[PDB]
């Protein structure tokens, strides 16, 4: 209720998790999410991301793997409860296994 | 009758021998056997190269992904079909007017729901599926106003016939949109089966048959999904084309079918769909009805071939190609993910 | 978390392939899906756990319960967008465990 998850993801992931059944449009008419096309660059990557961390009602931000290799420093820069980054890997792209910040944090692991 | 056989050369030699030989340029399943022993993407392309296909990834990004497949097999439909369709002649165009409006349909929907809400026209230029067109103004720049887009879609979209009965605006923002397409659909099938009909000769023969299994199937289907969901039953009887075998009868227990085993009850009468619902064992694994009914539909296909005097032939091997084009990439779709436990998905073009 | 992690990725390779199969059933959906966004029909629940002196944040897959859409216009394969529906829905539930 209190809190809408995010997505950042290529045009896939976005159309599959729309169905899945999160995404929004607030009374501003902003979406809550973004596809990344292979024109995407940065910039606006960040904007989008950082814009999310002011919102409030996110709450839990899905991106993919590459995307948040993209704004890896805006991830690892950032460091808060609330906004729950995750990472998960696209069709075409291989396997997320590795250089994930939550596992980075707790280095005692494997 | 006598009055095929005779005019139909006279002035559709040409276009008969140029999609006779694009159909002997189809990919056997040897082909796709071919293709299928690739492992990766380049040599998908490779094997692409082997034939007539290939040859369009040259001067373009290294790295392979599904898109771009997908948009040259788009890209080479669209330019042979257009450039068929400018060399023809009126009984024949009124024909690809037809299969064009097949898609016109699938635009113009998704042309609106950008309007109420605000989107820009420029945007979706690109996304409408080719072959759309829309090349008429006024349209175009609608100062995103549902009256304005209603009043191009009236005047100058050749559709106003069939949006005679889609009118007001009224539909267009509280009924939702997806049977607003379902209704235009049908007039089409309607529209369209009687012009068929008035072409009395190998055309009827040909198409009659296809475009009565087409809307047979649509309502099998509409009755097989409306069951979960929110749909007065009469609102989807409305949605049956009757040109059709079930319009006689049939058409009504369905509209008052309630479970799947119901509508088998209904597709039992008629053996040509007892057999399909027999053959769809709805497995956890196997094909499922919507597969059977492709395979009759390219079977049927395959059928119209047989005879030189008709129309026919056109559409055949459009629809036959498309779904050439749906086993490459399902091919493709096996490929990039390794999963090929799964890659005989795919219902062969003979 | 890694053991969950792989869990997260089998689930999303899943709901891949069955979204590969949707498309050749379809085709082009997904253009429909993105144009037609109005409400959510899940949302999450902020939730407090204190197991020891401090406070712990954690969440709830809270079904707000806004109906679906329902997508008869690109060949009607109901049967594949009520599976991915599902298996996107699993996913979802077990990103929001591991969040």
């Amino acid at each position: 209720r209190g809190k809408l998850i995010a997505v950042i993801g290529d045009e896939d992931t976005v159309t599959g998790f729309l169905l899945g059944g999160i995404g929004e449009l607030n009374k501003n008419r902003h979406p809550n999410f973004l596809v990344v096309e292979k024109d995407t660059t940065i910039n606006e990557i960040e904007d989008t991301f950082r814009q999310f961390l002011n919102r409030d009602d996110i709450g839990i931000i899905l991106i993919n793997q590459y995307i948040a290799e993209m704004v890896r420093h805006a991830l690892d820069a950032h460091q808060r409860s609330i906004p729950a980054v995750l990472e998960i890997p696209s069709k075409e792209h291989p396997y997320d296994a590795a250089k994930d910040s939550i596992l980075r944090r707790a280095k005692g692991m494997f | 009758s006598f009055f095929p056989e005779l005019y139909f050369n006279v002035d559709n030699g040409y276009l008969e021998g140029l999609v006779r030989g694009l159909k002997a340029g189809v990919l056997s399943q040897a082909d796709y056997l071919n293709l299928v022993q690739c492992e990766t993407l380049e040599d998908l392309k490779l094997h692409l190269q082997s034939t007539d296909y290939g040859n369009f990834l040259a001067n373009e990004a290294s790295p392979l992904t599904v898109s771009v497949i997908d948009d040259k097999l788009k890209e080479k439909m669209v330019v042979e079909f257009r450039h068929m369709r400018n060399h023809a002649y009126e009984p024949l165009a009124s024909f690809l007017d037809f299969i064009t409006y097949s898609y016109m349909i699938d635009n113009v929907i998704l042309l609106i729901t950008g309007t109420l809400h605000q989107r820009s026209i420029a945007e979706l230029v690109p996304k409408c599926h080719p072959l759309g067109s829309f090349e008429q103004m006024e349209a175009v720049n609608i100062a995103q106003t549902p009256a304005e887009l209603y009043n191009a879609i009236l005047v100058d979209t050749p559709l106003a016939a069939f949006f005679q009965d889609c009118i007001s605006e009224q539909d267009l923002d509280e009924m939702n949109i997806e049977i607003i397409r379902n209704t235009l659909y049908k007039a089409y099938l309607e529209s369209f089966y009687k012009f068929c009909t008035l072409l009395g000769g190998t055309t009827a023969d040909a198409m009659c048959p296809i475009l009565e299994f087409e809307a047979d199937r649509r309502a099998f289907i509409i009755t097989i999904n409306s069951f979960g969901t929110e749909l007065s039953k009469e609102d989807r009887a409305k949605l049956f084309p009757h040109c059709g075998r079930l319009y006689p009868e049939g058409l009504a227990q369905l509209a008052r079918a309630d479970d799947y085993e119901q509508v088998k009850n209904v597709a039992d009468y008629y053996p040509e769909y007892k057999l399909l619902f027999e053959g769809a064992g709805s497995n956890p694994g196997d094909k499922t009805l919507e597969d059977r009914f492709f395979e009759h539909e390219v079977k049927l296909n395959k059928l119209a071939f047989l005879n030189q005097f008709h129309f026919g032939v056109f559409y055949a091997f459009v629809k036959l190609k498309e779904q050439e084009c749906r086993n490459i990439v399902w091919i493709a779709e096996c490929i990039a993910q390794r999963h090929r436990a799964k890659i005989d998905n795919y219902i062969p073009i003979f | 978390i890694i053991e969950t992690k792989m869990l997260m990725g089998e689930v999303m390779r899943e709901a891949a392939f069955s979204l590969a199969e949707a498309k050749f059933t379809a085709g082009d959906f997904s253009t429909t899906v993105i144009q037609n966004v109005n409400k959510a029909q899940v949302k999450i629940r902020a939730k407090k756990d204190n197991v020891a002196g401090v406070t712990l944040p954690v969440f709830e897959h809270y079904h707000e319960g806004t109906d679906s859409y329902e997508l008869t216009g690109l060949a009607r394969g109901g049967e594949q967008l009520a599976k991915l529906k599902r298996n996107y829905a699993k996913a979802v539930e077990l990103l929001v465990e591991l969040a």
